[PDB]
């Protein structure tokens, strides 16, 4: 087909077009050592259908009368190759003098005489930034219908270039307006390796920390997949995004490189997560073809609401159609496009989505047709052809311009782009393929359509981060800035001394504290102080049985001739019933502040009286034993034997031994009185403590030998009727006394710590109480109430 | 003028001397000279003079130049149009251009990156070679993206190395970074990110400072941006701070630092501030902290120091506004490698010069290729387009006797490490060296835990018993101790433990062994003597093979003590768990029987005589002796199959060496239940006996029955406060002993007295005696 030839046509003003028409093959791209030329041997159907949009704009306009009536503007077009060099050889004979083959270096613009009036721009960024750099010294506009990044906003070294996109930083703008709605303060930020992509980090990281938006981690992922060294870096990047636990991420990169990160994302199992894409790689007809998607989580992006041209598949078949009829020739720029029939041109490659570029292709040719409209101060139908038009001429009239496109109006904005507005549009994963569905529009503000908005689950996912603590918490800084916190409660036993960004500080040893204290309290001590409302109902039993103690001895005394004293011990039951009521007032030893003297004295002063008394009821057993169980012949001599001095030798020998053992436990397991800042939690305690509860035998043993000989002695013992009964009375003292210290163990050794000395008075008095209630009570009641029996027939 | 001399070839050359309505093109001349523009321009002037007179490198060749004024980025393009042209000024459009020859053969290229890149991609096409001196720029390593292009200097690549360098070798591990918005600073800023996290070292944070120029007055927004960066500084623990920027601008940012009260920093300058004098007179700096810059190496040339002292080629003032040493070699080593690239492409021998007309592409095919010695330093470009040149760094001083700068280390880029570092003098106490750290090294036995993203962040723990820290093996998680050893906590290794249990070298444990000895022949002494007298009443009321077989088992029981003693094994201890109580308990059921019988049995054949005919037929009391026997057969049996049969181990209380070994672990558990029936087998036959109190029948067996139950009872319940209260070793050994104490209680209590009476009052042995109770 004819193609090739279709890409000039005369003109009073002539177009320059600079497409990517052509390209060479890896091949090709090796160092370059000789200046030959390149061999541009493949085709594309992008270039091809931008320039039949070129050719679609120049022919309306040289159709209709709104525009250069009674003009012919012409056009030629040239590949880049998408290659600098090709690209400056074919720039350089836009400059080159018309007629000629030569450019001349004259000092400033003024003297030269280009042979077309403009320049329809390159395709990619790298292009427009080495062209426009070029095109600026002969002040020659330059139109791009693609190049967006924003470095070329600048007028100071772009002077002349102009486009028919938004730049990088209108996108941006809208991403952190998105960010800002959600409320979404915690974001990953990832950028290809590319120029494109470290300018979109460098632009959105900007915004964002302006705008207090707080960026976890910024990087940027590699272009290739090749080598273990860029699956790592990738398996870094996932390691990142994992460790800062973010959950949305903006991914501004171009398609290959968020491929290569994708392929591997989905190969790791990263949970999903929140991808806020770009115009860039939105487009994803090489993104739908990965084996999982669904997986990846949800893709949000802006993407141009540039109109619709109904009419362009149509004319491009039409065009085609026309070239295969050979009588065009009787009447290269890219050898490559002759090659090309219909069906590599199907309608499926127009509805791609590239409607966005074609229609730029479209009203960047309309521009300039409009900015030469003016500068020949058209008439309806005339213009003023007094003259002819040389670019720096056209440029002055660029500026300050607005133009129409098919049904639209833009303007030149004060450094080259254009005011477009966008759609906010996010993929969906129930039907086989990824649909796209609008869910909101931007245009210098977010006009979100937030009902429509299809969630995993029915509500928004949120990554946040903490920018204030509270009063009672430590702070520690994260983010690739350190623009925000996480808190640290102070845990019970520290506080927040200081700001101290790491670590709160551990309590005083004087002093305690709660959760989220800022400052500590010191401690109180504590013990068993008198006027405890447990320990005075204590202080008053000790009253009682003092009193029961007191009240039977007096009555002893009283009655002192009577039979029944003599027979109950005499001298021996009196010192006894004495030794109890000493013994009972051992209790005295305990409460209060504890101290070096009774800390050590506590156990020997309550066991010697109990020793004492016991001694007096173990002879009385033996008496009782005596007269019952052993043969007369020689029971006569032992009991008129023992009875007497040797029953107060039996009293010292076992005060002895007890005394002995006393100073055994002192010398050996001593107690002493301790300070303990740790087993209470807001106290000190002071207590005494004892080695090991096993140790304390020594002071009892003794007692409950005695006990235990005195209940074998009298449990099997009966009597005659009409004498008193000195079994029952002893049998009952014993059985108390057993009872008594079998509970005093378990209770000792499970009572809160700070009570347990209670315990210990406890004991005693109960066991002082039941020794009076058992052995000397009934004694006394029989005396008050019925003492006609106090006879020695009754109780001898 | 000078800018312009003749010769056989020529060089072109762009220096930077100085620096619209946009249709106002501004000339070069119009903006502030700057100095060090005509100390490189001096140097290539130098350099070719010179090179014309060396007789030996160009025979019979005049080297001339063409010098342009280029002002830093503005006015690019019409240079290289100046310099491709074929004549005059016309520059042929052609396909290919291997036949063509340019007015210069070589070009002496811009400083700023971004110009060195715009006439770099201009000149690509010719293929007509470009040097340049002082673009650091890394992307200029791409022959791919920029073919003609080479430079007399290391990249940005090795700056950053010493940097990084630097900090290894005083160890700084946290670090702040500080950039400019340009270019420059983006770039070395992400440069420095990829070389940092690959050595260990961690980025506390990094920022971007304001585009502020030095003459004009701050906004308020910019100073509120600069408090906010200094409050950054001066909240974070980091010292070493990182600053990629153009010297102009840095004027505000350390003004606003010394009106903060900052101090306590090293500040490490990139390239362009690393010498400034503006900065470094800037008179209070000294307090801040110490100042290190890296910079390139200064040599110098021999006779510079008397060489010094239609458009864009003519100057006013450059004189008198001088009126650089760091590039001027890089300038100088640039033209000498185009003159010897030049001597090698002619063929040249001394004398034998032809003079061809040469073509730059064949120029630039033989600048890559020559090597040689320059002034005492040897120069040859990298493949990637480099000449190694030293760098080095810089501490500031603020002495003016010596220089304002003092090198302080030397990197070499071939061997491609730091040197022969030298004192640096720090703001430290004692010149100690100022350390910045993100966290504590780990005591011994402590365990790391991390913290937020960076591998310097991690809490400090101790390892528990039970576990320990293994530096050869790791230091995130403990190490588990063998199963036989055990750690004091937070410790580097295990221990042994040692296994306890009962052996005869123990005092308490032959005192116990003894006394069931004893009890063992007393058992059997009575067992003998009751067989002597199988005839008497005695034996025949109260004897027997009940009695015969009870003994029996008693002083088999007896036996205990080397079952429960010594070494344990799996048989010995189901010995231990049910025979031996087993065989023990039938002789208290025994006990308990006769207590039934004595008097219960009297009373139900009296009240009940249905339920005695019913007794007295179904074998009562044997039956009852085999139930409760059998019960307590499961008894024993669902404990140990719920406990196990081999021995077990369990942990000392306080005592940390010690694991105790024995039977039966979950011990107050078993006791109860075992105790439970026993003690109430003891209770219903003590209260028995205790009805029948004084009962005669058998030799007044009620008393005898009362006291071994109660020393039984009291020795139980002894044993169960006991077990209440204590949990160490002892808890066995005491076991062992009130079971021995409970062999003692039956086989004397019960029998004893009737051995008395058969040994000691004989005429009870009568029936005469014995009838007297009917």
């Amino acid at each position: 087909l004819c193609l090739s030839q279709q890409f000039k046509a005369q003109g009073d003003y002539i177009l320059g077009g600079l497409f990517p028409l052509g390209s060479t093959e890896e091949a090709t791209l090796n160092q370059r050592t000789q200046p030959n030329s390149i061999p541009c041997n493949r085709f594309s159907p992008l270039g091809l259908f931008l320039a039949m949009a070129m050719k679609m704009a120049v022919e309306e306009i040289n159709n209709g009368s709104a525009l250069l009536p009674g003009l012919r503007l012409g056009y030629d077009l040239f590949d880049t190759c998408s290659e600098p060099v090709v690209t400056m050889k074919s720039s350089l004979m836009f400059l080159a003098k018309v007629g000629s083959q030569s450019i001349a270096a004259y000092c400033n613009y003024t003297q030269y005489q280009p042979r077309v009036l403009a320049v329809i721009g390159p395709h990619s960024s790298e292009l427009a930034l080495i062209t426009g750099k070029f095109f600026s010294f002969f002040l020659m506009p330059q139109v791009s219908y693609s190049a967006s990044m924003d470095r070329l906003s600048d007028r100071e070294t772009f002077p002349s270039f102009f486009r028919t996109v938004p730049s990088d930083r209108v996108q941006l703008q809208a991403v952190v307006t998105l960010l800002q709605n959600f409320s979404w303060n915690w974001v990953a930020a990832l950028g290809s390796d590319d120029d494109y992509g470290r300018e979109g980090l460098s632009i959105f990281s900007s915004l964002a920390n302006a705008r207090g938006i707080c960026i976890a981690h910024e990087g940027l992922v590699p272009q290739h997949d090749t080598s273990g060294q860029q699956l790592g870096k990738v398996l870094d990047v996932l390691r990142q995004v994992n460790q800062s636990k973010v959950q949305v991420v903006v991914l501004f990169a171009s398609a290959r490189a968020v491929y290569s990160l994708f392929s591997y994302s989905i190969h790791h199992g990263l949970s999903p997560k929140v991808w806020v894409a770009s115009e860039s790689w939105l487009t994803s007809d090489l993104v739908m073809t990965l084996p999982n998607i669904a997986r990846v989580g949800t893709v949000l992006g802006f993407l141009q609401r540039g109109a619709l041209l109904p009419e362009f598949s149509h004319y491009v078949e039409t065009h085609l159609a026309l070239a295969a009829d050979p009588a065009f020739c009787a009447s290269q720029r890219c050898p490559r496009c002759d090659d090309i029939m219909l069906q590599n041109l199907s309608s499926g490659l127009l509805q791609n989505l590239l409607h966005h570029q074609i229609f730029a292709t479209y009203a960047a040719v309309y521009s300039v047709a409009q900015a030469l409209h003016n500068t020949l101060q058209c008439n309806v139908s005339h213009c003023h052809v007094s003259e002819h038009v040389l670019p720096w001429q056209l440029l002055e009239n660029m500026y300050n311009m607005s133009f129409h496109a098919r049904d639209l109006t833009l303007q030149f904005d004060a450094e080259g782009n254009v005011d477009m507005e966008y759609d906010l549009k996010m993929w969906v994963w129930q039907s086989p393929t990824p649909v796209l569905h609008t869910v909101g529009t931007f245009n210098g503000t977010l006009q979100l359509q937030q009902s429509k908005m299809y969630w995993p689950g029915n509500q928004v996912p949120v990554s946040q981060c903490s920018r204030q603590c509270k009063d009672g918490q430590v702070r520690r800084v994260k983010g690739f800035h350190s623009c925000c916190y996480d808190c640290v409660d102070c845990k019970a036993g520290s506080y927040r001394k200081h700001p101290d960004d790491f670590t709160c500080t551990p309590c005083n040893q004087d002093q305690w504290s709660p959760e989220k204290s800022t400052a500590c309290l010191p401690r109180r001590p504590k013990f068993l102080a008198w006027g405890e409302p447990v320990v005075l109902s204590l202080l008053l039993l000790l009253c009682l049985v003092l009193g029961l103690a007191l009240a039977a001895l007096g009555l002893s005394v009283h009655h002192w001739d009577s039979p029944l004293v003599q027979a109950s011990g005499g001298s021996q039951f009196c010192f006894g019933l004495i030794c109890l009521g000493l013994f009972c007032l051992s209790v005295l030893l305990f409460p209060g502040r504890p101290s070096s003297a009774s800390c050590l004295a506590q156990q020997p002063m309550a066991h010697l009286p109990l020793t004492g008394c016991l001694s007096t009821l173990f002879l009385q057993a033996a008496e009782t034993f005596v007269e019952s169980e052993l043969p007369l012949s020689w029971a006569n001599w032992l009991c008129s034997y023992l009875r007497g001095l040797w029953a107060w030798l039996v009293v010292l020998l076992a005060t002895f031994v007890e005394a002995a053992l006393c100073a055994w436990y002192l010398i050996a397991f001593p107690p002493e009185v301790v300070t303990d800042w740790s087993v209470l939690p807001t106290e000190v305690l002071e207590h005494c403590h004892v080695r090991s509860w096993v140790s304390l035998g020594l002071v009892h043993i003794t007692n409950a030998m005695l006990a235990f000989l005195c209940f074998l002695g009298t449990f099997l013992v009966q009597s005659q009727p009409g004498r008193y009964n000195r079994a029952r009375g002893l049998t009952f003292a014993m059985l108390a006394y057993f009872i008594t210290w079998v509970s005093f163990v378990p209770l000792l050794a499970n009572v809160q710590v700070a009570y347990q000395p209670a315990v210990q008075m406890g004991a005693i008095l109960v066991c002082a109480l039941g020794i009076l209630v058992t052995f000397h009570l009934p004694k006394c009641y029989v005396l008050l109430w019925l003492p006609k029996l106090n006879t020695q027939e009754f109780f001898l | 003028s000078d800018f312009y001399l003749p010769g056989d070839y020529l060089l072109g050359g762009l220096f930077s001397l100085h620096a619209h309505n946009f249709l106002q093109v501004p000339m070069c001349k119009e903006y502030e000279v700057k100095v060090i523009g005509y100390n490189l321009m001096q140097a290539m002037r130098f350099a070719v003079e010179e090179i014309n007179n060396d007789s030996s490198l160009l025979p019979g060749v005049l080297l001339g130049y063409e010098i342009v004024d280029v002002c830093y980025i503005s006015n690019n393009v019409q240079p290289v149009l100046y310099f491709l042209a074929h004549e005059d000024n016309l520059l042929p459009i052609q396909e290919d251009y291997s036949n063509y020859s340019s007015r210069v053969v070589a070009v002496i290229g811009p400083d700023n990156s971004e110009s060195v890149m715009t006439v770099a991609n201009f000149l690509s096409l010719f293929l007509l070679p470009q040097i340049t001196y002082s673009a650091i720029s890394d992307e200029l390593r791409d022959k791919v993206r920029f073919p003609a292009l080479l430079r007399t200097t290391p990249s940005a690549d090795h700056h950053i190395e010493a940097m990084v360098q630097l900090m290894l070798h005083f160890r700084w591990n946290w670090i702040i970074v500080l950039v400019s918005n340009d270019t420059y600073g983006r770039d070395n800023g992400q440069l420095l990110g990829e070389r940092v996290a690959r050595r260990d070292i961690c980025i506390a944070f990094q920022e971007t400072l304001p585009t502020l120029q030095p003459n004009q007055n701050m906004t308020s927004e910019e100073r509120q941006r600069l408090v906010t960066i200094v409050d950054k500084l001066q909240q974070s623990t980091a010292r070493v701070v990182v600053v990629f920027s153009p010297d102009l601008t840095l004027y505000h940012f350390f003004n606003e630092v010394l009106r903060q009260n900052f101090t306590g920093a090293v500040w490490i300058a990139s390239e362009s501030w690393a010498i400034d004098p503006v900065l470094h007179n800037l008179t209070e700096l000294r307090h801040l902290g110490t100042f290190l810059g890296i910079t390139i190496q200064s040599v110098p040339i021999p006779g510079f120091s008397e060489f010094r002292e239609t458009c864009n080629q003519e100057c006013d003032n450059c004189l008198n506004a001088t009126l650089g040493e760091r590039v001027v070699y890089s300038v100088y080593s640039a033209v000498y490698a185009v003159a010897h690239a030049l001597h090698s492409l002619l063929g040249c021998d001394k004398s034998t010069c032809t003079k061809r007309v040469v073509y730059p592409w064949q120029l630039l095919e033989e600048i890559w290729k020559v090597n040689f010695t320059l002034l005492d330093h040897q120069i040859f470009f990298d493949p990637q387009g480099d000449v190694a040149l030293h760098l080095e760094i810089v501490q500031w001083q603020w002495d003016r006797s010596q220089n304002p700068f003092q090198s302080v280390a030397s990197y070499y880029p071939l061997q491609r490490q730091l040197k022969n570092i030298q004192d640096i003098s720090w703001h430290t106490i004692n010149n100690t060296i100022p350390m910045s750290m993100c966290s504590k090294r780990c005591q011994s036995g402590q365990k790391k835990k991390p913290v937020g993203i960076h591998v310097c962040c991690f809490e400090c723990i101790d390892c528990l018993p039970g576990t320990f820290l293994n530096h050869t093996e790791d230091e995130y998680e403990c190490q588990a101790c063998p199963n036989n050893e055990w750690s004091y906590q937070s410790e580097t290794s295990c221990f042994k433990r040692q296994l306890v249990f009962l052996e005869w070298h123990e005092a308490p444990t032959i005192a116990v062994a003894l006394l069931a000895a004893l009890g063992f022949l007393s058992t059997l002494a009575i067992l003998v003597i009751f067989w002597r007298h199988f005839q008497t009443p005695i034996v025949r009321s109260a004897g027997g093979p009940m009695c015969f077989l009870m003994l029996t088992l008693l002083l088999v029981a007896y036996m205990v003590v080397p079952v429960y003693v010594g070494p344990p094994k799996v048989s010995t201890c189901l010995c231990r768990q049910a025979l031996f109580p087993l065989c023990f308990t039938i002789c208290i059921s025994c006990i308990a029987v006769r207590s039934f019988q004595i008097v219960c049995a009297f009373k139900m054949a009296s009240r009940f005589p249905r339920a005695y005919s019913y007794w007295v037929r179904y074998q009562g009391p044997y039956v009852s002796m085999a139930f409760i026997t059998v019960l307590k057969m499961v008894i024993v049996v669902i404990g140990m199959l719920a406990t196990g049969l081999s021995p077990t181990t369990r942990t000392d209380p306080d005592d940390p060496k010690i694991t105790i070994v024995s039977c039966n672990p979950n011990y107050r558990n078993s006791l109860l239940f075992n105790t439970s029936l026993d003690l109430l087998l003891s209770v219903v036959g003590f209260s028995f006996a205790y009805m029948g109190k004084e009962l005669p029948t058998n030799y007044n067996e009620a008393k005898f029955i009362t006291l071994s139950m109660t020393f039984y009872f009291t020795s139980s319940v002894s044993l169960c406060t006991f077990m209440s209260a204590y949990s160490g070793v002892l808890v066995t050994i005491v076991d062992l002993l009130v079971t021995v104490l409970n062999l003692l209680a039956i086989s004397l209590g019960y029998f004893g007295p009737k051995c008395y009476m058969i040994l000691f009052y004989p005429e009870r042995n009568t029936p005469a005696y014995f009838n007297s109770m009917i």
